[PDB]
RNA sequence: GUAGGAUAGUGGCCUACCAUGGUGGUGACGGGUGACGGAGAAUUAGGGUUCGAUUCCGGAGAGGGAGCCUGAGAAACGGCUACCACAUCCAAGGAAGGCAGCAGGCGCGCAAAUUACCCAAUCCUGACACGGGGAGGUAGUGACAAUAAAUAACAAUACCGGCUGGUAAUUGGAAUGAGUACAAUCUAAAUCCCUUAACGAGGAUCCAUUGGAGGGCAAGUCUGGUGCCAGCAGCC
C-alpha cells in the first residue's frame, strides 16, 4: 500500500537536487610544477591529506 | 644550427654532367626545362589510342 | 597412484586431454557455443529498443531497476539491457538504436539485478555518458 | 609489402604490478621531487633500465669465471658502465654492476648534472634551460633533459653560443624593453 | 604381380589377365574446426599456457565447376570455350562480362583511410644506357601500437616553519616554444622536419584530462538535497 517503485520515478533525485555553481579557481600548474607542489606539501612543509 | 652537410658533384665538363646525370638535378641548375605532363592523362590517352588501328591513332588517343 | 612408466607419456597425455574437460573455463572456449549466444563472440552488438522494463532488485535490496528490451540486428536475438545512471532511461525510447556491451561478468548477472548481463552504452548513436553529463545532445531525428 | 613495416620498436616501462601501495608512492614521489621529474613514466624508465642492466649481470656471474661468453659481455658491461660514469675504476667487478641504484642512473642526467655544476639555481631551473636550447654539450645544443652524459662529456656541458646566456642576441622579451624604452 | 597404353619421366596413373590382398585401441575409418602450414607473437624461476588472416618462405584461388590454345614455362582467368549464378547495353536483330590488383561505391557488421602525385629511390621487364611499372615510393586520413617531450623558471615584499625552506590572480623584470612568416633548405615537383629575418605570454584565458575518495586500494566520520525512492556498487 505505497508507491515504493516504478518506471516513472526515473531521474527523480537528479531533478530534485538544486543546481550549484562552480567556483572560479586559479589553475594549478601541470606535470613537473605540479610534482613539485606535491613533493613540497607532503615532503618540505610537512592525519590525512584531506583530514578536516 | 649553425652547421650543415650534403653531397656534391663536379663533372669534368658540362657535357659529362648532361650525360650521366639525372634529369630532375640537371633542371635544377637550368640546364633542362621541365615539361609540364600528367601521368593519368598519358596513361588514358594510350588506352584510347590502343582502340585505334593506322595512321588515325596518333589523333585517336586526344578523343 | 600417478602412471610413472618411461614409456607412459601417451597415457599422462591421454589422460589430461580426457580430464581438460572437467574445468569448467576450457570447456567454455572449447565447446564452440559461443557463436549461439546474443553476443556471438563480440565485445558489442547494435540493436533495437523494444520497450521499457522495470526489475525489482533483490534481496536485501529495495529498488526498480531499469532496463530496456532490445532485438539485436545481427541475429534478431531478444535481451535484457541495464540503463545505467540517473534518469538515463529518459534518453531511451522505443525503437531507438543502442549499442550494448557486455556488464563485465562475461556473462553473467551483477550486483541486485537478477538476470540481466548486458548494459546500453551509445543511444542513437551518442554515448550514454555525453548524454547523462550534457555534453551532447540526442539526434532529433 | 611496405617497407616501413620491418622498422621495429620496443616499450621502455612498465607499471607498477601493485598500484597503490603507500610506501613506493611515497619513495616515488621523493624521487620526483628530488630530480624535477614531470610523471612517474620517467622513474620507471629508469628503473626498467636499471633492472635490464641488473639482469644481463646476474645471467653473466651465472656462468663459470672462464666462460668465453661471460669474459666478453662482462667486459662490454663494465665498459658500459664505466663511460656513463655508473661506476669507478675500482670497481672494476661485475658483482659491482648488482650494486647500481636508481639514483645512480639519474644523477647522469643532463638535468641533474646541469643543476650540479652550478648552471641553475634549481633543478626545475636546469629543465627548463634545457627545454629552451641554452644548453649545449660539446659544439651540439642539447634539450633533452633525460640525456645521459657520458664521463668524458661532462666537463665541455656549457651555454649554447646562439643563446642570451652564452653568446649575444638577447631574447624577444629584452629586445621589446629595450625598443620601448628607446622612446 | 605380368604385359601394354599414356606421361617429360617413376607409379593402378589407365587398360587386359592374374592373386587376395592393404589399414586398424601404438585409434584406422568417419565427423568437427569460427583449421592454409612454417619462420614466428604474447607471458616468462623452471616446466608450461595461449596466439599465428596479414609484408619472409611454401601451398592454393581468381564468382562456382569443367575443358583448352599459345608457349621453355599456365589447366593462366587484367587469356579463350561451355554449363551454372549474377549481371551491363540494345535501334530487340545482337553484342559484352569478372576489383580475394590500386583507389572508390553498395552491403555487412563492434570493426578498418584518398576515386591524389611520381618512376626521384629499391628493383623487374622489353628490340632496349633511353620506354613502362597503382610493383614500389611520396603526400592525404590515421590517439592501432611505439619514442622523446611544453603547460612555466627566478628575484623583491607579506605571511608562516625551523641563514634556511613553503604559500600568495602582490610587485619586478628575464627565458622560451605552440602559433605565424620573409628566406633558405627539403622534395621527381610539393609538403613536413631541421635552420632562421620580423612578430608571438601574466589570471602567462597559450585556462589538462580521465577515473576515483567504506575495505580490497591511495585519497573526507566536510556541507546541501533525496529518504530501501532515485541511484550506486567488478566482490563484500
Ligand atoms: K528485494
Ligand atoms: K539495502
Ligand atoms: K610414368
Ligand atoms: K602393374
Ligand atoms: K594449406
Ligand atoms: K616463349
Ligand atoms: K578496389
Ligand atoms: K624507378
Ligand atoms: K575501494
Ligand atoms: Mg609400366
Ligand atoms: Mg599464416
Ligand atoms: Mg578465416
Ligand atoms: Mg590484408
Ligand atoms: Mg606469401
Ligand atoms: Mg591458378
Ligand atoms: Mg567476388
Ligand atoms: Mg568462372
Ligand atoms: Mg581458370
Ligand atoms: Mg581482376
Ligand atoms: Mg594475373
Ligand atoms: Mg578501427
Ligand atoms: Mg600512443
Ligand atoms: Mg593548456
Ligand atoms: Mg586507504
Amino acid at each position: 500500500g505505497k508507491v515504493h517503485g516504478s518506471l516513472a520515478r526515473a531521474g527523480k533525485v537528479r531533478g530534485q537536487t538544486p543546481k550549484v555553481a562552480k567556483q572560479d579557481k586559479k589553475k594549478k600548474p601541470r606535470g613537473r610544477a605540479h610534482k613539485r607542489m606535491q613533493y613540497n606539501r607532503r615532503f618540505v612543509t610537512a592525519r590525512g591529506p584531506n583530514s578536516s | 644550427g649553425g652547421k650543415s652537410t650534403g653531397f656534391g658533384l663536379i663533372y669534368d665538363s658540362v657535357e659529362n654532367a648532361k650525360k650521366y646525370e639525372p634529369k630532375y638535378r640537371l633542371i635544377r641548375n637550368g640546364l633542362d626545362t621541365k615539361v609540364e605532363k600528367s601521368r593519368k592523362q598519358m596513361k588514358e590517352r594510350k588506352n584510347r589510342a590502343k582502340k585505334v588501328r593506322g595512321v588515325k591513332k596518333t589523333k585517336a588517343g586526344d578523343a | 597412484g600417478k602412471t610413472r612408466g618411461m614409456g607412459a607419456g601417451r597415457k599422462l597425455k591421454s589422460h589430461r586431454r580426457r580430464q581438460r574437460w572437467a574445468d569448467k573455463s576450457y570447456k567454455k572456449s572449447h565447446l564452440g557455443n559461443e557463436w549461439k549466444k546474443p553476443f556471438a563472440g563480440s565485445s558489442h552488438a547494435k540493436g533495437i529498443v523494444l520497450e521499457k522494463i522495470g526489475i525489482e532488485a533483490k534481496q536485501p535490496n529495495s529498488a526498480i531497476r531499469k532496463c530496456a528490451r532490445v532485438q539485436l540486428i545481427k541475429n534478431g536475438k531478444k535481451i535484457a539491457a541495464f540503463v545505467p545512471n540517473d534518469g538515463c532511461l529518459n534518453y531511451i525510447e522505443e525503437n531507438d538504436e543502442v549499442l550494448i556491451a557486455g556488464f563485465g561478468r562475461k556473462g553473467h548477472a551483477v550486483g541486485d539485478i537478477p538476470g540481466v548481463r548486458f548494459k546500453v552504452v551509445k543511444v542513437s548513436g551518442v554515448s550514454l555518458l555525453a548524454l547523462f553529463k550534457e555534453k551532447k545532445e540526442k539526434p532529433r531525428s | 609489402v611496405h617497407v616501413a613495416f620491418y622498422r621495429n620498436y620496443g616499450k621502455t616501462f612498465k607499471k607498477p604490478r601493485r598500484p597503490y601501495e603507500k610506501e613506493r608512492l611515497d619513495a616515488e614521489l621523493k624521487l620526483v621531487g628530488e630530480y624535477g621529474l614531470r610523471c612517474k613514466r620517467e622513474l620507471w624508465r629508469v628503473q626498467y633500465a636499471l633492472s635490464r642492466i641488473r639482469n644481463a649481470a646476474r645471467m653473466l656471474l651465472t656462468l663459470d669465471e672462464k666462460d668465453p661468453r661471460r669474459i666478453f659481455e662482462g667486459e662490454a658491461l663494465l665498459r658500459r658502465m664505466n663511460r656513463y660514469g655508473l661506476l669507478d675504476e675500482s670497481q672494476n667487478k661485475l658483482d659491482y654492476v648488482l650494486s647500481l641504484t636508481v639514483e645512480n642512473f639519474l644523477e647522469r642526467r643532463l638535468q641533474t648534472l646541469v643543476f650540479k655544476t652550478g648552471m641553475a639555481k634549481s633543478i626545475h631551473h636546469a629543465r627548463v634551460l634545457i627545454r629552451q636550447r641554452h644548453i649545449r654539450v660539446g659544439r651540439q645544443v642539447v634539450n633533452v633533459p633525460s640525456f645521459m652524459v657520458r664521463l668524458d662529456s661532462q666537463k665541455h656541458i656549457d651555454f649554447s653560443l646562439i643563446s642570451p646566456f652564452g653568446g649575444g642576441r638577447p631574447g624577444r622579451v629584452k629586445r621589446k624593453n629595450q625598443k620601448a624604452a628607446a622612446k
